[PDB]
């Protein structure tokens, strides 16, 4: 069973996967504002 | 790696002729770059969104390109932050546009650290 120091591991891998996810175009250009023109 | 990483850079003191093939070529080499968004007005001309498809090729990016020479100018190369993102809008409609986000997406409307 995953010692303390293991979950931990775990725990930074699960942040990790949601802060890494693909983003919708919608969401990606929710996060912009005015005046940008896309390459 | 520390809560404000982010896939999203926001470049400052860009040169107003660089082009498409220069900023993929400089940002480009950290990693797969999901897209980029070049200012062009008055007030936002000079300044860039640089999107990542990996966290850690954004992370090593910004440890490698702060300060980075071109055409005889240093980049500034900073993380993604909504409230920063925001700023130029006035009180009540910002607030708005940060609980947006907040709501829909879940993404850190605090400013920076
Ligand atoms: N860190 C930042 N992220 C996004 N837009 C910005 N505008 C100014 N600073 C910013």
């Amino acid at each position: 069973s995953m010692t303390p120091e293991q979950l931990q591991a775990w725990r930074w891998e699960r942040e990790i996967d949601e802060r890494n996810r693909p983003l919708s175009d919608e969401e990606l250009d929710a996060m912009f504002p005015e005046g940008y023109k896309v390459l | 790696l520390p809560p404000e990483v982010n896939r999203i850079l926001y470049i400052r003191n860009l040169p107003y002729k660089i082009t498409a093939e220069e900023m993929y070529d400089i940002f480009g080499k950290y990693g797969p770059i999901r897209q980029i968004r070049v200012g062009n007005t008055p007030e936002t001309r000079g300044t860039a969104y640089v999107v990542y498809e990996d966290i850690f090729d954004a992370k090593n990016a910004v440890d490698h390109l702060s300060g980075f020479n071109v055409s005889n100018r240093y980049l500034v190369v900073l993380y993604y932050n909504a409230n920063r993102a925001f700023q130029k809008m006035d009180t009540k409609k910002k607030e708005e546009q940060l609980k947006l986000l907040k709501e829909k997406y879940g993404i850190n409307t605090d400013p920076p650290k």
